[PDB]
């Protein structure tokens, strides 16, 4: 790899440097280097590791729908015939960001999560774990898709299984978790009562946790807390 | 599209 | 290169996706592969071209800005030595601008001005090519600097002595190159009275000149000669 | 900074 050669600290530094010139590939590119040394991240460096890959991915996301909106008309009674263009460069989209998915999937199972004892550390990767999977059950029409969503399930039960032994109901990595996999069963499972189930069960019972919390954690737990609500109200 | 984290 | 196997047409449509996408890489790649064809650019061609190499260098400038700040600042006395790091990386990002630049003067030189005959192609791409020798002054520190400075002058003066014979004072290439021309002086010649004098000269011959146009000429020349007028605003 | 077209 191309980052083999700088120091750890260097990579992490020049990713912190990345993020606040928004140059996401770069960052990602410098975090792959450092989780590819070989030692656990720390909280900090995950959430480097997340930002990057989550900014890199969200922007290949938004362009395949725009080229998929644009082959979907294209495939309407009355539309004219345009050649193979749009499907190619919706493929070559598809492709890379294909490619990133397995990148990530990648560093988590060499060797992210075998390494991930504690529950913040293994909730978190297990999430992404999830979330990659998610992002290529998006894009995927093949012999592989059901396999795919399962891979995406399993990889986010688990993470919830931990996190509500683990971690208290107003966790940041615990909401955000039960954000997703809701988001996981309504726009990948076709499951929209379960989807509305967890994000409302995960509201309430963090409700019920905030009176245990400082100032600060109170204003992150609720954050989130919002985002599930922003959903329920989207889908109710 | 909802929000995700 | 790359594209060399791709249809002219099939690279102009698909510059058109990726600007739709906002991948403007894609989009410069595109278009680089279509100009590498050999024949003249048409105005919406010539528009593709400077729209997705214009959003890529834009994109490293301001990169290129974030992190010249930081390095300015870890220079200044009292802040504490981090490294290398913050150079480093600014000399990534500015590798990789000068890398972009060095592209599209090479799509100028080879061939497109000299294939280019007609005033409004003509002023076009030496417009372009003032201001990809601008982009170059700006990172500029070494024994070439004031040789890139004049090439930038150099490109923009013959482009505005040819918009001055050939074209009306509201059209919007003249105004567009004024424009940046005025820009070049104010940040790059240290000539802010060049600048404010052009862009007023500029405002003022286009004005007088709006009442010959139809609605629609009227639009898009009173949007630049009111970037005229912002700067104007910004400078006095 | 100042606007450029
Ligand atoms: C190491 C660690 O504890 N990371 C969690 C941290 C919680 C607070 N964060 C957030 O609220 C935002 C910015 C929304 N991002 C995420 C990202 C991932 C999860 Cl699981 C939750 C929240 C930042 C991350
Ligand atoms: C082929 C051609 O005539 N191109 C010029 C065209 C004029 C109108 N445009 C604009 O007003 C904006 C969008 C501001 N862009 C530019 C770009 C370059 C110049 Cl020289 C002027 C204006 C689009 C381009
Ligand atoms: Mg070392
Ligand atoms: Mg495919
Ligand atoms: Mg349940
Ligand atoms: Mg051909
Ligand atoms: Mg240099
Ligand atoms: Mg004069």
């Amino acid at each position: 790899g191309a980052m083999g050669s700088m120091e750890r600290a260097s990579l992490i530094q020049k990713a912190k440097l990345a993020e606040q010139a928004e140059r996401y590939e770069d960052m990602a590119a410098f975090m792959k280097g450092a989780v590819e040394k070989g030692e656990e991240l720390s909280c900090e460096e995950r959430n480097l590791l997340s930002v990057a890959y989550k900014n890199v991915v969200g922007g290949q996301r938004a362009a395949w729908r725009v080229l998929s909106s644009i082959e979907q008309k294209s495939n309407e009674e009355g539309s004219e015939e345009k050649g193979p263009e749009v499907r190619e460069y919706r493929e070559k989209v598809e492709t890379e960001l294909q490619g990133v998915c397995d990148t990530v999937l990648g560093l988590l199972d060499s060797h992210l999560i075998k390494e991930a004892g504690d529950a913040e550390s293994r909730v978190f990767y297990l999430k992404m774990k999830g979330d990659y999977y998610r992002y290529l059950a998006e894009v995927a029409t093949g012999d592989d898709k059901k396999r795919i969503i399962d891979s995406a399930r399993s990889a986010y039960q688990e993470a919830m299984d931990i996190s509500k032994k683990e971690m208290p109901p107003t966790n940041p990595i615990r909401l955000g978790l039960a954000l997703n996999f809701s988001v996981f069963h309504y726009e990948i499972a076709n499951s929209p009562e379960e989807a509305i189930s967890l994000a409302k069960t995960t509201f309430d019972e963090a409700m019920a946790d905030l009176h245990t919390l400082s100032e600060d954690s109170y204003k992150d737990s609720t954050l989130i807390m919002q985002l599930l609500r922003d959903n329920l109200t989207l889908w109710t | 599209f909802p929000a995700t984290v």
